């Protein structure tokens, strides 16, 4: 029932600027202490800052000068206004109710907020091709920045698909994996395509996969 | 007349400090002398006054509120000061004109399992105005739901206890604070 | 500000058995710590605060202990759910705090690899870059070795591996390594080898391919 979804995130240049909004559902955030607390990819937990049900405002020494927590009541929002974004900054973004200052009992989902000077870029999608039980893929490549969303036959064949987490390679571009194994005596029969979906660029391809 | 400063430093309960006392000191000569010379007051902060001048002045009314707050939060009976217990439980006014002194109370406040009576506002949908603290027990409604006078779900009770227990770090022991305000 | 180091980093254990995990403060921070549980993908969650009292419709079988600067959460009988991330997060003084995590992972019975090579595509080698896949599916446990060869020369630096999490189902892991070159060093060579080591296998399985075909 209770609810905080966060919004506002996306890719942006260093030196930019950004605003995240967390629209919250049974919570009045005017009357709560509410926190944001990011999350690095593939590392821990880090509190950013906090705004007392008071109106006091706190900030961790890695943001001070550069964020600004606020709240809006007409709309029952809790809000961070994020300037002079750097690569560091790159991490999911959670709003937390804050229970006194002392722990974090609500989270929401979080919205990933990039910071990297490249461009958004939709990915090129290449068959690996099969050469008892085979396996077949796609390699998912050169696409910026994450999400991308594989699936097999329109989310038909599920079982035995695995989609490796993205590698960012030294060129600043995503890359990464789908490969599903299947019977050897299914190659000539069943039709295997692949469907890469990149909203961040707005792409969605098909590829067939075939010996 | 002497000021009765010995009935409220070394008085034997001190109060909360959502619920801290005041005692309205006049028609009285005042020694500030056997204050800023002793050992046990780990602060003695003073505001708008030098601490050796004071036996030289003279003031209509002086206040001296006392409580018990944890060592870490000493920091925050200060003017200009933010946090929870400046924000909602002792609040300075940035024109302080007086002393603030502390001094460590373990011995005497914290006891073994944690001591449950000294208590501290945690929910308030307000700063205090300086000099207006307030003694409600009206649960907080923290969500849309009222909550009809049933601590619950997202209506929570006003206070918490300290818990104090003579085990923890320094920060965390139990001090007993004194404001002597001039007016 | 407090450090708060957790012990095991990676804490392998089969279902039903106990789960003790660790949290050191540089200083003391009393009671005052919490621990959460982080799923992949999804947002963490409260477990206990004041380093023993779960949260609302936590399952008696997550308990608290500790005091000062060491604290343990323990999981009793581990259910199937409960492997996941936990972290220790303290709020005693200065800024908040988090651990580091761990990891508790579900043991199994050593799993070999079925080992897959992936030659680059013809659309691909149109590009000027071409990707060499090779393929570790389902194994355990998650420590693998990938040797690239390119006529026996042992290659380096110029690969990326990247493995799955745990599957629920064999609660194996997969891992994908990617050999990139340029179309022209591509061309340049012959045979391109995959070369295992893993501890399913008594010796190191390798798969290749020759360009020419």
């Amino acid at each position: 029932e209770v609810q905080l979804v966060e919004s506002g995130g996306g890719l942006i240049q260093p030196g930019g600027s950004l605003r995240l909004s967390c629209a919250a559902s049974e919570f009045i955030v005017s009357r709560n202490y509410m926190s944001w607390v990011r999350q690095a990819p593939g590392k821990g937990l880090e509190w950013v800052s906090v705004i007392y049900s008071g109106g006091s405002t706190y900030y961790a020494d890695s943001v001070k000068g550069r964020f600004t927590i606020s709240r809006d009541n007409s709309k029952n929002t809790l809000n961070l206004q994020m300037n002079s974004l750097r690569a560091e900054d790159t991490a999911v973004y959670y709003c937390a109710r804050d229970y006194g200052d002392y722990y974090f009992d609500y989270w929401g989902q979080g919205t990933l907020v990039t910071v990297s000077s490249a461009s958004t870029k939709g990915p090129s999608v290449f068959p690996l091709a099969p050469s008892g039980t085979a396996a077949l893929g796609c390699l998912v490549k050169d696409y910026f920045p994450e999400p991308v969303t594989v699936s097999w036959n329109s989310g038909a064949l599920t079982s035995g698909v695995h989609t490796f987490p993205a590698v960012l390679q030294s060129s600043g571009l995503y890359s990464l994996s789908s490969v599903v194994t299947v019977p050897s005596s299914s190659l000539g029969t069943q039709t295997y395509i692949c469907n890469v979906n990149h909203k961040p660029s707005n792409t969605k391809v098909d590829k067939k996969v075939e010996p | 007349n002497l000021c009765p400063f010995g009935e409220v430093f070394n008085a034997t309960r001190f109060a909360s400090v959502y619920a801290w006392n005041r005692k309205r000191i006049s028609n009285c000569v005042a020694d500030y002398s056997v204050l800023y010379n002793s050992a046990s007051f780990s602060t003695f902060k003073c505001y708008g006054v030098s601490p050796t001048k004071l036996n030289d002045l003279c003031f209509t009314n002086v206040y001296a509120d006392s409580f018990v707050i944890r060592g870490d939060e000493v920091r925050q009976i200060a003017p200009g000061q933010t946090g929870k217990i400046a924000d909602y439980n002792y609040k300075l006014p940035d024109d302080f004109t007086g002393c603030v002194i502390a001094w460590n109370s373990n011995n005497l406040d914290s006891k073994v399992g944690g001591n449950y009576n000294y208590l501290y506002r945690l929910f308030r949908k307000s700063n205090l105005k300086p000099f207006e603290r307030d003694i409600s027990t009206e649960i907080y409604q923290a969500g849309s739901t009222p909550c009809n006078g049933v601590e619950g779900f997202n209506c929570y009770f006003p206070l918490q206890s300290y818990g104090f227990q003579p085990t923890n770090g320094v920060g965390y022991q139990p001090y007993r604070v004194v404001v002597l305000s001039f007016e | 500000e407090i450090v708060l180091t957790q012990s095991p980093g990676t804490l392998s254990l089969s279902p039903g058995e106990r789960a003790t995990l660790s949290c050191r403060a540089s200083q003391g921070v009393s009671s005052f710590l919490a621990w959460y549980q982080q799923k992949p993908g999804q947002a963490p969650r409260l477990l206990i605060h004041g380093a023993s009292s779960r949260a609302t419709g936590i399952p008696d079988r997550f308990s608290g202990s500790g005091s000062g600067t060491d604290f343990t959460l323990t999981i009793t009988r581990l259910e199937p759910e409960d492997f996941a991330v936990y972290y220790c997060q303290q709020y005693g003084s200065s800024p908040r705090t988090f651990g580091q995590g761990t990891k508790v992972e579900i043991k199994r019975t050593v799993a070999a690899p079925s080992v897959f090579i992936f030659p680059p595509s013809d659309e691909q080698l149109k590009s000027g870059t071409a990707s060499v896949v090779c393929l570790l599916n389902n194994f355990y446990p998650r420590e693998a070795k990938v040797q690239w060869k390119v006529d026996n020369a042992l290659q380096s630096g110029n690969s990326q591996e990247s493995v799955t999490e745990q599957d629920s189902k064999d609660s194996t892991y997969s891992l994908s390594s990617t050999l990139t070159l340029s179309k022209a060093d591509y061309e340049k060579h012959k045979v391109y080898a995959c070369e295992v080591t893993h501890q399913g296998l008594s010796s190191p399985v390798t798969k290749s391919f020759n360009r020419g075909e």
